[PDB]
RNA sequence: GACCCUCUUAAGGUAGCGUAGUACCUUGUCGCUUAAUUGGCGACUUGCAUGAAUGGAUCAAUGAGAGCCCUACUGU
RNA sequence: GACCCUCUUAAGGUAGCGUAGUACCUUGUCGCUUAAUUGGCGACUUGCAUGAAUGGAUCAAUGAGAGCCCUACUGU
């Protein structure tokens, strides 16, 4: 289903556009962002795994069209789901 | 300088290039049988052993010669008269460079019954000998047996211009030891299948002397399996850290099984101390993970080590803050934790491991017991069946709890109760366990029980909500699930645990009194599903 | 049948008698070197390897030999045309018997330097070859590589006509055993003193399989080890009794290393449950020691394994009736008594040790870290400096008191408040655990009295003296000695020791507030020596 | 002080009298129980090791010449001290 | 040429690297490379006057950068 | 020639040993011992008709016990 991963190619990731410049961790840490921001979310909406980044920070539902703010590169932020979840346990309080 | 080459590798890697670097410094090439046509083909001018040692050779794959006075020449200084004399004789060459490894033993089993005849005659013979000979002189002659270090010796040659003691000597010690190996195997096989002993040759590599023992005086030593397979706690990061001592590599052991036992899963650690199950949970953040696995501890905590499956951060090394911990097994690690870890408290002994979880890798565990050593398979077994004797079955829910336990359980020293009960619906936690205590009810009554209330206290006020402890237990005080061990005893027993509500018991098969056991939980209706698996863990 | 026999061995013992005997057997002798010389001097007629290869001689003593093209001879089939005819070519022999030993390589050390250039020179390379030729010969060439085995041989031959195929496997199988030995010296010396990084052998052959492991699908097979030792599991008879297992074997040796600690003297005996050995005892005649022990543990005990330190008598012999033993060792027996035994019961696994009241012979441990073997120096030394700082101090007898705990709770598991005193004439035993559980402290909060006291209240209950309980125990518990593992954390908890009124703790020194546990020591009235020795078992 | 104990002569014992007559296991039981009664045996009117045995169940007291009837081969056996311990408890008791 | 003192007017070079693009003495000593090499590389290093963001060591890839060598090629 | 049944009118040879001082067939087959051996020893063993205190196997030492072989010796 996937590329031809190799006995050597699970390392550079999508970083393989880069070659051999840029030194390996900065490579790393480019690759892990692209594999995290490329996973697939799951929309608030609809429920389903269809959010995609369509700028810096705007995420939209291919499905259903919610189009929102979030993360510049994953569309939900530990920060944010803290700030929800508080406001979530104070309403369930009262 | 090192102008001969005698080049009969078993394992044709490598040869061509290595023979022609050679060929360009010069070198005459002197091999025979196998690499004499590869080279002999691929360009590389190659004299052919036949005029060198007085008598030519032989059945070539294997035997080719085995002369005394030319192993002799090579064999030690070939520069000090009585040695050198076994490298000139009567056109005798005084070759310096040697690299002959040796085809690994192998007994094939053959569709007709073993091919022990083949085996047996494919023993290379000559190939050690050379070898053995070369490989003495630590002085002038070099060996170079295994064939990936071809580079290493070709660049010091290329620069440099002759080899390095330094070299010769570490060329030598591995060719000896290869020679070994394959006498080993030798032995092993042949002694297993031949005869029907098992010996048991093993190596350890890589010593590392380390603080102690016992004793502030019990040096011992960290001796390295050079295991390729996967998590290794020699192939680890000390990101920063005195050298760790016995007690620490053991935990280390302890926790990173726990660990790997729960499958990684669903964001997991495994809080170690004092070699004893001190902390496993599951979450979907290490933030909850490390807390779900901390919480049921209020007790030995502080001096414990943690072994994750993701990552260590400084969210949840808030908390940590100040709770001693003795080392860190993360295979992901965050820069800012690292720092503030590495000044904060030194104690931290950073010892991540590069990204740890895979599949163990290895078949085999060991136990010497002094004056011998049992070889008690790798096995994962979590359960057998699942099926509750007693009518009422788990629910999906208490199966997950039962399937946790397993796990933990598992991978948790017996003769206990373990009592893992849920922290947050899907991520389950320890709640209990029972260090080796007499028996399993006095384990009950002084672990289990008593160290899930203390727990359950903890817990709610802490966090206080509205639910007051008492109706907070209540809750979920039957949903508790504890698999311990296996077949706890009898039923009066199952039934104490039911005085503490606790109503979800999960129990293999084959107790003291199973029939009644059965019974029992069946009229109280406690979920007693039998799972099948004697843990039994020690 | 042998023809023609090759007889270079370094190790000349005993040769000069199988070489009369093959000599009388018409057997020619071909040898060169040390043996020839001896053998043309004790009156047996040799011809010398010169009179068959084309090789002189040089450094008599190891190398000077080999056979290239030609070992291809004896090689397999000294009688396979292919294999045959290479060994007897031109005035070569068709030699069918082949000894060789090798002199064990030895490094030493001398007056002005490790000795390597000769100390290494001497690695037989002629020697080891011919061994591993003539040893591949599973069939026709009878290697004789051990000297213990002229015996064996000679007199099958005298007899039979032709050593077995049988004979000629064992024989064949420890020669190569033998090269490999050999080389694993050559390996290990020289990883420890030409570079740094050492590397540790292991000592497991004729191997065993068991029952299975902790659960049914969890194989485990006891390795032996060649080592003579001394007492060890790998010389003990099962008089009668199951086939032991996997927790047998551990507990056992745990066993025995408790009573091995004490060293002979005074009467001892112990117990032991899921590797805890918890009930040693000394005093006078066995009887009471080993009943005290099943005072100590009256509950899980059933099904544990005595570890007496002499022979067995029907006194306890009936004591132990009814109270089921996994494995009962013992250096020895007495006929009745074990007859007696060995009828009445059906389970114990009687497994005396012939002879185990000597020295044990060994000195290292391999704790198995998944790719890790460490070296610990097996010592057991109860104190580095006896200094007693806090005011009150120990009398002698109060030493012994003390003392008594190192003896166990390093024989022991620890974290363990071991509450060794008095309870025979002038003979302490160990009266309270801890069962290593999290804080130091949590041994003392749930064991200590939790013990001392259950044992306290068998005896009360059963004798019930005047003393009403309290008092009664107060009898000793005023008295008490607990010298709990090493250096006791701090001062409360000292104090809760003081509580149950042990004014007699024992703490090596040195943890929180050294200071702190002195004055708390005076204050309360502990008497606490400052040992140093921390006794855990690494 | 004692013989040449050789690196093989720890066996026999006093059994050494018979050669390789009547099987190991009797010249064991046999020496076994010479070494038990030439053991030094205490005087209970003296208090020292000076008691041996002058015929089959009679011992004798070198120092003092307290002498009194035994076992066969021991001076003490462990039936008659358990019938004195037993009277000395109840006499400790009344 | 280790080790107690010094001279210490704050301290007295840790890891490394070392005749360096830094080494005056200097064409330093040795080994490979040559018939022969103030050269190159490697080791040693008594560092006139190396050394840790005055950043130290090291380095795959890259380079109209700077040296040395082999091969092929040739009117150099 | 293993394995379910049998015939089982109580059961159907466990450990061992085996052509035996027990094996009829028989001078059984093979190896050593000899030029050649109904022999001795070893192995195999389809045990006419071995086998556990009708005691099985084995055995150091001992033996005017019974066989076979080597050496020395000799009018055997």
């Amino acid at each position: 289903m996937a590329k031809k991963f190799t006995k050597k190619g699970r390392i550079s990731r999508s970083a393989g556009r880069f070659g051999p410049r840029y030194g390996r961790k900065d490579r790393k840490l480019v690759a892990d962002l692209e594999e995290r921001m490329r996973a697939p979310h799951v929309c608030t909406k609809c429920a389903r795994p269809t959010v995609e980044r369509i700028g810096t920070g705007i995420w939209k539902c291919s499905k259903c069209g919610h189009t929102f703010a979030g993360g510049t590169y994953i569309p939900y932020t530990s920060v944010g789901q803290t700030l929800l979840r508080t406001m979530k346990n104070i309403a369930e309080a009262k | 300088m090192v102008k001969r080459a005698l080049l009969s590798v078993s394992d044709k890697t490598g040869i061509t290039e290595f023979a022609r670097g050679l060929e360009a410094l010069g070198v005459k090439i002197i091999s025979t049988g196998g690499t004499a046509k590869i080279l002999r083909d691929a360009g590389i001018e190659v004299t052919d052993v036949s005029e060198v040692t007085g008598y030519p050779e032989m059945m070539g794959g294997r035997v080719k010669t085995l002369h005394p006075r030319i192993h002799g020449g090579l064999l030690c200084l070939r520069e000090s008269k009585e040695q050198m004399e076994e490298a000139e004789k009567e056109d005798i060459s005084l070759i310096d460079l040697v690299a002959v490894n040796l085809y690994p033993f192998e007994i094939t089993i053959s569709k007709e019954g073993v091919e022990l005849e083949e085996a047996i005659e494919n023993i290379d013979i000559g190939g050690p000998t050379l070898l053995r000979s070369a490989a003495k002189n630590y002085r002038s002659v070099t060996v170079i047996s295994n064939p990936s270090d071809y580079g290493h010796v070709l660049k010091e040659l290329r620069s440099s211009g002759i080899i390095s003691d330094k070299t010769r000597a570490n060329l030598a010690v591995k060719a000896f030891r290869h020679t070994a190996d394959y006498d080993a195997a030798i032995d092993t096989y042949l002694s297993r299948t031949l005869l029907g002993e098992e010996v048991l040759r093993l190596k350890f590599t890589d010593g590392v002397k380390l603080r102690y023992g016992e004793n502030w005086h019990q040096s011992a030593c960290f001796y390295k399996d050079p295991g390729i397979e996967g998590p290794s706690l020699a192939k680890a990061v000390q990101l920063h850290g005195k050298e760790l001592s016995y007690n620490n590599y053991v935990d280390a052991d302890n926790a990173l099984q726990t660990v790997k036992e729960l499958g990684n899963a669903s964001p997991a650690v495994a809080i170690v101390k004092h070699n004893n199950p001190c902390g496993l949970a599951t979450g979907d953040t290490l933030l909850q993970a490390l807390q779900a696995a901390w919480d049921g501890d209020p007790i030995s905590a502080y001096g414990s080590i943690i072994c994750t499956n993701e990552t260590f951060d400084l969210e949840a090394a808030t908390f940590l803050n100040g709770k001693f911990i003795e080392i860190i097994l993360a295979p992901d690690f965050k820069p800012d934790a690292l720092e503030y870890l590495k000044n904060k408290s030194e104690n931290l002994r950073l010892l991540k491991l590069p990204e740890l979880r895979e599949v163990f890798g290895t078949e085999y565990t060991y136990k010497y017991v002094i004056g011998g050593m049992l070889k008690q398979s790798r096995d994962i077994g979590i359960y057998d069946k699942w099926e509750s004797v007693t009518e009422v079955s788990y629910p999906e829910g208490k199966r997950t709890l039962s399937e946790f336990c397993l796990k933990a359980c598992k991978a948790t020293k017996s003769n206990a109760v373990i009592l893992a009960h849920e922290y947050e619906p899907g991520y389950f936690m320890v709640l209990g366990m029972g260090a080796g205590q007499p028996n399993r009810v006095d384990s009950i009554r002084k672990l289990a029980a008593t160290k899930a209330v203390e727990n359950l206290k903890v817990i709610y006020e802490r966090e206080q909500p509205a639910v007051a402890f008492e109706e907070y237990c209540q809750k979920i005080l039957s949903e508790c699930v504890m698999a311990s061990d296996a077949f706890f005893p009898f039923d009066d027993s199952v039934v104490h645990a039911a005085e503490n509500n606790i109503r979800y018991i999960v129990s293999p098969g084959g107790s003291i009194r199973d029939n009644e056991v059965i019974a029992t939980a069946n009229r109280l209706g406690i979920a007693m599903v039998f799972t099948g698996m004697r843990h039994f863990l020690h």
